[PDB]
């Protein structure tokens, strides 16, 4: 989580830097528009329900998926459904990896590769 | 041309002190480009930042008019 939270921090800060011109999106730079887009995606991702706690593995998977840009091809809506579907899939078929992340909390090349493989397997061949 | 009136129409015309006029017209081009850029900058700076800054925060005061603390 320490390795992963930096992208969330910087994305939210960059989105915060342009609060005034949110209502003037017509007159803005394209790069500023992309920063607005990513900030909106992160802000939508940050939502959660009640009496539904997350283990560290779920947060790790969601944050890693957000950081590398896998969430940039969906609309602002359906983000919560995408997150829930991905988490359910990962818990449904990737039990050993989830247990290892929950009980240890380590981060190395093998763990990152396995997480990326699972996320890319979800990206296709599945529905929201 | 005719004996009583003389008129010549030209699409582009200017006093031909030389066989070329690009070196003279480029000054007008620079003036026009500079005026356009400065006008855009002035409009943006005067309106977009200032009006939004004024409209940024007004309700936190209106909502507390009847407060007695």
């Amino acid at each position: 989580i320490k390795k992963l939270s930096g992208g969330i921090r910087t994305a939210l800060a960059q989105y915060r830097e342009l609060a005034a011109f949110a209502q003037f999106a017509s007159d803005l730079d394209e790069a500023t528009r992309k920063q607005l887009e990513h900030g909106q995606r992160v802000t939508e991702l940050m939502k959660q329900k009640q009496y539904a706690p997350y283990s560290i593995a779920d947060q790790a998977v969601s944050v890693y998926a957000s950081n590398e840009g896998y969430m940039a091809d969906v609309e602002v809506k359906k983000i919560v459904d995408f997150d829930a579907a991905l988490i359910a899939y990962f818990r449904s078929e990737y039990a050993p990896l989830m247990k290892q992340i929950d009980e240890t909390g380590d981060y190395n090349k093998d763990i990152e590769a396995a997480i990326k493989a699972g996320i890319e397997s979800f990206k296709a061949t599945q529905t929201y | 041309v005719q004996p009583h009136v003389v008129t010549v129409l030209a699409d582009t015309a200017i006093r031909a002190d030389n066989l070329d006029e690009a070196a003279i017209l480029e000054a007008r081009k620079n003036a026009e480009q500079l005026l356009a850029n400065q006008k855009s900058d002035l409009d943006s700076a005067a309106a977009l930042a200032a009006l939004a800054e004024t409209a940024a925060q007004l309700e936190t005061i209106r909502k507390i008019k009847n407060r007695a603390q």
